[PDB]
């Protein structure tokens, strides 16, 4: 690769993608030869392919090296974010029970051998805030029903979908907090243009049935 | 307390309404060394003094 | 030449003709301790001969210390030399170089430079202070440079002004600072033809804020001038040192009479010195014209309305006119220096005296060969091209005329160090403005243009198609040793040029410094402090490359070392798998390492006197005494290398063969060190056992040489190792009171109080003690913040320590962001350094054996 | 017009004297160092607090250390520490201890220490050994008392009958040290609006022991 | 004596040797005494005891180096001359020389070269490597390259090697520097088919005062413009010396008729009495171009039945109507307008067009989309020209060897080069790195921006 082109100022490093979700020490760590490692790679896979039937550029791809120097192998798939760490390496800690963490087992042995953290990639978290946006600014002169139906199809869907990076996600909470209050607000101002204090829950966590909103919830509320 | 601040700066640094009072939270001068907090204040050879103070 | 230049009482012209006469130049070096007002005297004398030129009344005009950083910060950062015409007491005219050095103890890197050019030295001493430590270092630095020194004693008036001592106090004072001097000097230096004391002319008095200036004689000549019929040469000879006066008879006598009458100083320079300064800032609107009457000095209306600092130094420049005591001191003891040039040439030419082009330049003829020696390098403020500065020591440089540079790697043997070059131009330089010249003979002082590009910190010019046998001049020998590191990277790697670029340009301008890169591809410096760097800092950041530049946190270098001999004999063979090697290691003895450092012992010695050192010095057996094969990475480092192999198991023959290569791998592997790759300290190296292949090419080149680095580094590793840590000496200047915070803030950094005692006739007092370099970092801005100012201090290197800590352990487990407590500093102090060089995490002392 | 004025020594003294309440008997600028207009400049700069000093909003848009992605050079895995670098360490050498450091300026170095003796009893001699006075512990080519040199009568000192120091020479030489404006002997005449008395009290270090609200 | 029997030179591999990078040393950053080991290609301070390089040898066993300024061989520790014929190659490598008789027959080359890898290629015709952003450097050097005159001059070093210059001269690190980059695009026995341009674009950069970076990409005719002046400056040796290579083969000269127009609202009777005036009357003020800029006509706003295509043409004649003595150029500076014609008096040897592709509107720029339709074997530029200078020039047929290409956004722009290759007629497109065959007759359908003709 370096023959091909030749880098003698060390650029290698300037225009790298990283996972900037995860903190410092779990991020990938540019080392010199993890870099050249990953470019190499890359520029390998791309050669194969002819330009004119389709082209794999770098600035949306994303290759990760698990060598000597990083400990930690991180990807994204299917709007996951999976960072896999081995319990040989730079684990060197008891582990208890946490929702987002999958324990990998070698499958032979039947021993924990690393394990992978998850997390909801920041796009899909971006999808959901901007279908809230739509939601909202659609909503016009819709009903309150129908509002609070859209908040609990798209709820339904996001926490059946992404089922424990939601818990592992810190920011994903917040979000979901933040998009409930937005609903509420506008369920309230539709009742009233002046903001009331200390609203009651009932009418909207009350059944349809009954004569309730129905609304879903997915924060800490203290009747 | 003080070795975990200064523990905690170690790795801090490498990893409307009409108010007429500023508020202490934006006081200065809240530091753990010692030597910083007791500044021995200047004795001017015990014959110079402070202006102002009686 | 005919270029543009400021008005001046002498010309041009006459200065071109002085130089051709070289009996009557001098080549001074101004140095002292910090802010002892080198920079002003220099100043009063460049206003004394430029008229137009003036030093502003509120602030102080240099003339020196023309950098933007220097004006900032307000010291010295770079020497500066000046070229002056200077009129003697007699009325005779003679030419000065005089190169101005800074005072700071971080920049003696400067003053060294300065001194291997020049020939009498100045010694700069505050009349408050008196003796201090940069003082100290460099009474001893020029005793061992073989200059002549001379002092002048500045600031009198703050024993008027400010101390305001009586004058008999003021009197013990100054005879105090010069007993100091003179105890140094004996100290440092063996002969004692070289007394110090006002009555020989030695030491001048001066004031140069008030521009005053005399010694004795120039006192006595005023006394003739206003009173006709006396040989002040005589008076001066009578008036110092416990010759009271009688005026009954007129006469000078060692017996006081009456018990109460003054010393004869005392009463005709002191105390009429202490009356015009009292009479001036006391009674400028009573008596002041009535005295000015008296001592016939007349000034305007104008002049008289002045404030209280610009009337005395007026008045006082009146009454004493030229600086005429210093020229007098220079002239009567410097040499020539045709006379001088002798010492010179036998102490730093390395082709000896003795050589005929030894003789040639001891002759110091503007006709003969070029052997100019250049020193420093000074760049044009657009920073692209430097101009080199040095000394003609033989010879006449001409401008355009081709030239061979000679590096400091040039040998007789090895003609590939040397590069013919074209002098584009030459300069006389005036500190802040250059004269341009066409030709400059031997014995002065010279900028070239167009000799840069061949040479890094020091060179030597000479003539091509002559002086075949031409040898190069000893690269400076430092006052210290330069341990603080930092590491060095551009911000966007794109502009990794620029950066290279600049870190030549530091590398040519500052003459200690020194760039390299390690294994890992880290660019590292290495300085003397933190001023040093920051200076260096901003210079490579604003001055030569103007990128942005990411710095790490500084660090120290260490050294390795041996605390025991080697547990087993250890071995190893060449790849051919003959020509095995068998050694141990040991500690050396107290002292002998400072010996060897400090040139006590000289490897060049012949083995008769070296043994005989060796024998009666430290207790060696005459037999290990003559077979010395090596004095460490360098001809006098702090390791021996010495082999035991008698003559009945080797041959003494073959192993003369392949001594060279054994102590090229001894000197490399020395060089290197095992644990961390630092330099190895104060160890012997015996050669017990040697088996050598028969066949020169079955021995020599690549098989011997790392096979002697691999057997010192397995011997080194045997032997208990240990890491050793820099200690600098801190000097601190505090009042009376803040004695107890400075013991305070030491303590806090495992400081260690050698001493503290106050400063006689000064309310201040002097607290010497030991710092670890490491942890010096920060402590005076710590000091001086915590005690509000009043505490100053400076910290130089001193000596080698061993960490507390024992290097080779694995049992310790380091975190990464937190203070170890002492038992194993030496083991983070390891690994750290093997990370941030790149090696392996840690080293096993089965490494470099060849079993495993 | 009453524009310039030209005092007499004893006036300055008197007014001096009188002025003193306001005035802090600081004899240097060593007092101020790290708290002066370029320290806090510095300080403003690289967007960082002197414990006592002021607080600005950042100059440049300030640099996230959480944004950095651990290449080699910034391994923490490869420093060792001692003594946490402080805000003051940065502010006294710029330039080795930042990056970028833009619009940043160098800080005056040591000014040497003024050792004046003030005079607090004004019946001693002018000139006088202060207790402050470190002693001096007392303990050469000479030519014989034999010797005939001879000087003439009308030689001798050059101010014999002028007395060394008068009723007003301490007075003087603390003139020579008092702050502005009372160390000049001549001046123009500025306006009472022009004229601040506290700036110097405020410009100083805040007295120990004082209250949060008068600290801020 | 023991050279010609060095055991150690089989270690060679000519595989790492990359010579087209600063010659300093890896350890100490110095220029003097520069020796790269062949074993592993890395630069060191040079020879003789304690050196970096010996200290290498001896610590690696890599036995062999090269002096880079004296082009001598050295095998250390026991260090002596190497002396073998079969090395000349890697000498060769590193400083190309040309003599007389091979920049003759530069041209008439219809074999291919093979570099030391299994790669055929052909001298001219070679990549130059992009670092981030060089695609417009490395289009305007190729198209430079390709021309005999200014190559021919600069393939030989000691043409202007002895030219003066200043003191604090940096420009003619542009000359020295594009001499190395011509030589080694032109070396017909390199190691590989393509070569990096760093070093001639740090320069560019150096001088150009941090203009044309290599970070981002900047305007391929402003290059063009600046790079041609900054050659002219350098080589005028402590003068302007009016006749440099770069005049003598691009500079032409052409006459400029500039007629202030009255003013645009005045009435008809002060209008035509402002003719009287002489301000507003035919002048001539001749002046020299490097490069003429032809102007295109905007885009049509609506499509058309016929060329049934969206893309809009035009004749590259019907473009070159402007500076015929007829047409009219309406130049608008604020205040004034300009009735602007122009008379060609000096067809240069080889003339560059720099087509106005970009323009900048009220909101921002815009890449005018329109193709000339030209010709590429002959275009007769006589009736162009003054009859007074028609009987002066003999020749005035041009063909094109060169046509730089500009694709893309005006933000996410990219260069191509359309080059001919002389001693055969084909015609290669280059990309930064790649290198293609493309068929005469689709050069045409590109969006031309700059080309470079050549008179015959
Ligand atoms: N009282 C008094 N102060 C002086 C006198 N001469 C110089 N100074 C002061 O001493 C300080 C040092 O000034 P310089 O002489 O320029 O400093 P330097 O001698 O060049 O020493 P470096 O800064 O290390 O180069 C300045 O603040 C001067 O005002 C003097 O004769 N009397
Ligand atoms: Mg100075
Ligand atoms: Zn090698």
């Amino acid at each position: 690769y370096l023959t091909e082109h030749p880098d003698p100022n060390n650029e290698n490093i300037v225009g790298y993608n990283n996972k900037k979700c995860w903190p410092r020490d779990a991020r990938m760590r540019l080392m010199k030869h993890d870099v050249n490692l990953g470019r190499a790679v890359f520029w390998d896979i791309k050669n194969r392919l002819p330009r004119s039937v389709t082209t794999v550029q770098w600035e949306n791809s994303f290759v990760s090296v698990y060598s000597k120097d990083n400990p930690n192998l991180l990807f994204n798939m299917c709007g996951f974010e999976c960072r896999i760490l081995p319990k040989c390496r730079t684990s060197y800690e008891e582990f208890t029970h946490k929702d987002g963490v999958w324990n990998l087992q070698n499958e032979v042995t039947k021993e924990r051998t690393a394990q992978c953290f998850l997390r909801v990639d920041d796009e899909s978290m971006q999808r959901f805030h901007n279908r809230v946006r739509q939601i909202l600014m659609a909503s016009g002169s819709t009903t309150f029903t129908k509002i609070v139906n859209k908040w609990n199809t798209a709820l339904i869907g996001l926490m059946t979908y992404f089922r424990e990076a939601v818990v592992n996600t810190q920011e994903l909470l917040d979000l979901l907090v933040k998009c409930e209050n937005k609903i509420q607000t506008r369920i309230k101002i539709g009742l009233n243009s002046k903001m009331p204090s200390r609203f009651p829950p009932v009418v909207f966590y009350t059944p349809k049935e009954l004569g309730g909103l129905g609304m879903l919830s997915m924060g800490h509320v203290l009747i | 307390k003080d070795k975990s601040k200064e523990l905690h700066a170690i790795k801090e640094r490498y990893l409307r309404k009409f108010v007429f009072e500023w508020d202490a939270s934006e006081d200065t001068s809240i530091d753990y060394n010692p030597l910083y907090k007791e500044r021995h204040q200047v004795q001017l050879l015990g014959r110079g003094f402070i202006a102002g103070i009686d | 030449m005919e270029q543009t230049l400021p008005v001046t009482v002498y010309e041009m012209d006459f200065l071109a003709d002085l130089m051709d006469n070289s009996e009557l130049i001098r080549n001074v070096t101004l140095c002292g301790h910090l802010h002892h007002g080198k920079t002003c005297f220099v100043d009063c004398l460049i206003e004394q001969t430029h008229p137009e030129i003036r030093k502003r009344y509120d602030q102080d005009l240099c003339y020196t210390d023309i950098l933007f950083t220097e004006q900032e910060r307000g010291v010295g950062i770079k020497s500066t030399p000046v070229t002056v015409v200077l009129p003697d007491t007699k009325g005779k005219s003679y030419l000065f170089n005089i190169m101005d050095t800074p005072g700071h103890v971080n920049f003696s890197d400067e003053v060294t430079a300065g001194l291997r050019i020049s020939d009498g030295v100045v010694l700069f001493i505050d009349a408050a202070e008196g003796v201090m430590l940069n003082t100290e270092r460099l009474i001893k630095h020029a005793v061992q440079e073989r200059l002549a020194v001379t002092v002048c004693i500045n600031k009198i008036d703050r024993l008027i002004l400010e101390l305001k001592l009586p004058p008999t106090d003021a009197y013990y004072k100054l005879r105090h600072i010069v007993d100091e001097v003179n105890g140094l000097i004996s100290m440092y230096s063996t002969d004692e033809n070289l007394i110090l004391s006002p009555l020989l002319g030695n030491v001048c008095f001066s004031s140069s804020q008030y521009s005053i200036c005399f010694t004795l004689g120039s006192f006595a000549k005023i006394y003739a001038d206003t009173f006709g019929d006396i040989n002040y040469q005589e008076f001066a000879k009578r008036l110092w040192g416990d010759i009271y006066f009688n005026p009954k008879t007129r006469k000078f006598t060692k017996k006081a009479p009456t018990s109460s009458s003054q010393r004869s100083f005392v009463e005709f320079i002191l105390e009429p010195l202490y009356k015009i300064l009292a009479q001036v800032v006391g009674d400028v609107d009573t008596s002041l014209p009535r005295t000015l009457d008296e001592l016939g000095i007349h000034l305007t209306k104008e002049e008289l309305k002045l404030n209280i600092r610009p009337l005395l130094r007026l008045v006082c420049k009146k009454f004493f006119g030229e600086f005429t005591g210093f020229v007098d001191m220079c002239v009567q003891h410097i040499p020539s220096p045709k006379v001088g040039a002798k010492p010179k040439i036998e102490h730093t030419y390395t082709g000896g005296v003795d050589s005929d082009l030894g003789e040639a330049m001891s002759d110091c003829d503007p006709d003969g060969p070029l052997m100019c020696h250049t020193t420093k390098m000074y760049s044009t403020d657009d920073g692209v091209q430097f101009h080199a500065f040095g000394r003609v020591l033989s010879g006449t440089i001409h401008a355009g005329q081709p030239v061979k540079v000679l590096g400091e790697n040039y040998t007789l043997e090895d003609e590939e160090d040397s590069q013919i070059c074209t002098v584009g131009r030459l300069w006389i330089s005036v500190a802040r403005y250059h004269i341009e010249v066409n030709r400059v003979p031997a014995g002065n002082w010279v900028l070239i243009e167009g000799v840069d590009q061949p040479i890094v910190k020091t060179a030597t010019i000479t003539e091509p198609r002559g002086n075949e046998e031409a040898q190069i001049f000893r690269p400076l020998k430092f006052n210290t040793t330069s341990v603080i590191k930092i590491a060095v990277e551009p911000v966007n790697p794109s502009e990794l040029p620029k950066m290279l670029d600049g870190l030549r340009k530091v590398n040519k301008s500052y003459p200690s410094l020194t760039t390299k890169v390690e294994e890992s591809g880290e660019h590292v410096i290495l300085g003397t402090g933190e001023l040093y760097l920051d200076c260096v800092m901003h210079d490579l950041r604003k001055m030569y490359s103007e990128i942005d530049i990411k710095v790490a946190d500084p660090v120290v270098t260490f050294c390795e070392t041996v605390v025991e001999t080697s547990s087993l004999k250890c071995f190893a063979e060449t790849p051919n798998k003959k020509n095995k090697i068998t050694m141990i290691a040991e500690p050396l003895e107290k002292g002998l390492a400072e010996d060897i450092e400090n040139e006590v012992v000289q490897i060049t010695w012949n083995r008769k006197k070296l043994g005989e050192f060796f024998q009666t010095k430290y207790d060696w057996d005459l037999l290990a005494a003559r077979s010395i094969w090596a004095f460490g990475p360098d001809a006098t480092g702090p390791n021996i290398l010495v082999d035991d192999t008698l003559p009945s198991e080797v041959d003494k023959a073959l192993l003369g063969s392949v001594k060279d290569s054994i102590v090229q791998g001894f000197q490399w592997g020395t060089r290197e060190g095992p644990l961390c790759d630092e330099l190895i300290r104060n160890v012997k190296f015996k050669i017990l056992d040697a088996v050598v292949a028969q066949e020169p090419l079955h021995r020599g080149g690549g098989q011997i040489i790392p096979t002697a680095r691999r057997v010192v580094y397995s011997a080194f590793l045997m032997a208990t190792p240990r890491l050793m840590e820099p200690y600098y000496f801190v000097e601190v200047q505090a009042p009376a009171d803040c004695v107890s915070a400075v013991y305070t803030v030491l303590a806090r950094r495992r400081g260690h109080v050698t001493q503290d005692a106050p400063i006689p006739g000064s309310p201040l007092y002097t607290i010497k003690a030991f710092i670890p370099a490491i942890d010096s970092f920060g402590f005076e801005t710590d000091l001086r913040t915590h005690t509000q100012g009043q505490a100053f201090s400076l910290s130089v290197f001193h000596h080698w320590q061993i960490v507390p800590g024992d290097p080779l352990d694995k049992s310790i487990v380091i975190r990464p962001l937190e203070p170890q407590p002492a038992p194993h500093l030496a083991r983070e102090f390891m690994i750290k350094t093997r990370r941030r060089k790149g090696l392996s995490e840690d080293v096993s002392i089965s490494k470099f054996f060849d079993d495993p | 017009t009453y524009q310039r004025w030209q005092f007499t020594l004893p006036m300055m003294s008197t007014l001096y004297r009188l002025a003193n309440q306001l005035l802090t008997d600081l004899v240097d600028d060593n007092y101020f160092y790290l708290f002066d207009l370029k320290a806090f400049f510095t300080s403003k700069a690289l967007n960082m607090a002197i414990p006592g000093g002021p607080k600005f909003e950042p100059l440049v848009r300030d640099i996230n250390l959480q944004d950095e992605d651990w290449n080699e050079f910034n391994d923490i895995n490869k420093i060792i520490i001692r003594q946490p670098i402080r805000t003051e360490y940065k502010i006294a050498f710029p330039y080795l201890y930042n990056n970028l450091p833009h619009h940043v300026h160098l800080t005056w170095y040591h000014t040497p220490n003024v050792v004046f003796i003030k005079t607090e009893d004004p019946d001693l001699p002018a000139f006088y050994f202060d207790p402050l006075i470190n002693p001096i512990s007392h303990r050469e080519p000479l030519p014989d008392d034999d010797e005939e040199f001879e000087l003439p009568e009308f030689v001798e000192p050059f101010l014999k009958d002028t007395p060394l120091y008068t009723d007003n020479t301490a007075n003087g030489i603390a003139l020579l040290w008092a702050p502005r404006p009372f160390n000049l002997r001549s001046g123009r005449t500025r306006r009472a609006l022009d004229i601040p008395l506290v700036k110097n009290w405020y410009r100083e270090h805040c007295p120990a022991g004082q209250p949060v609200k008068v600290r801020v | 004596r023991r050279s010609r029997h060095c055991p150690y030179l089989d270690t060679i591999n000519r595989s790492v040797l990359d010579f087209d990078f600063e010659k300093l040393c890896s350890i100490s950053l110095s220029h003097i005494n520069a020796y790269a080991c062949l074993v592993c290609g890395k630069y060191f301070q040079g020879r003789g005891l304690k050196s970096h390089a010996y200290i290498h040898s001896v610590q690696f066993s890599h036995h062999v180096f090269l002096n880079l300024h004296t082009l001598k061989f050295y095998c250390l520790p026991d260090n002596y001359e190497i002396i073998d014929s079969s090395l000349e190659d890697i000498t060769y490598v590193l400083k190309p020389t040309f003599t007389k008789q091979q920049i003759a027959n530069l041209d008439k080359q219809a074999k291919l070269s093979r570099a030391y890898d299994g790669t055929t290629y052909l001298p001219g015709i070679v990549g130059l490597n992009n670092i981030k952003a060089n695609d417009y450097a490395n289009a305007v050097l190729q198209a430079l390259s390709n021309v005999p005159p200014l190559r021919n001059y600069f393939l030989e070093e000691d043409n202007y090697k002895n030219i003066k210059r200043p003191p604090g001269d940096i420009m003619f690190l542009l000359v020295q520097r594009f001499g190395e980059l011509m030589r080694k695009l032109w070396n017909p026995r390199n190691f590989k088919a393509h070569v990096s341009p760093h070093e001639m674009l740090q320069a560019v950069v150096l001088c150009s005062k941090k203009t044309f970076q290599i970070t981002k990409q900047g305007d391929g005719v402003d290059f063009l413009s600046w790079f041609l002046n900054a050659l002219h400056s350098a080589l005028g040796g402590t003068k302007k010396k009016k006749k440099t290579i770069v005049t003598d083969v691009f500079q032409g000269s052409m006459r400029i008729f500039t007629k202030k127009l009255p003013h645009p609202d005045l009435p008809a009777e002060e209008k035509e009495q402002l003719l009287h005036n002489d301000e507003y009357q035919e002048t001539m003020v001749e002046s020299t171009f490097m490069y003429l800029t032809l102007d295109l006509p905007t885009a049509p706003l609506y499509k058309d039945e016929k060329e049934q295509l969206i893309i809009p043409q035009v004749p590259l004649f019907n473009i070159l109507a402007k500076f015929n003595g007829i047409t009219e150029k309406e130049y608008k500076t604020y205040k004034e307008n300009f009735l602007k014609r122009f008379q060609l008096t000096k067809l240069p040897p080889y003339l560059i067009f720099c087509i106005k592709r970009f323009t900048k509107n009220n909101f921002f720029v815009e890449k005018n989309p329109t193709i000339v339709n030209f010709p590429i074997t002959n275009v007769d530029l006589r009736e162009y020209l003054s009859e007074e200078v028609q009987a002066v020039h003999k020749n005035t047929t041009y063909d094109l060897i060169a046509n730089i290409v500009h694709d893309g956004k005006p933000s996410e722009g990219s260069y191509r080069i359309h080059v001919l290759h002389h001693g055969t007629g084909k015609w290669y497109e280059l990309q930064d790195l790649q290198v293609t065959d493309i068929l005469p007759q689709m050069i045409t359908l590109s969006e031309a921006y700059i080309q470079i003709w050549k008179r015959r």
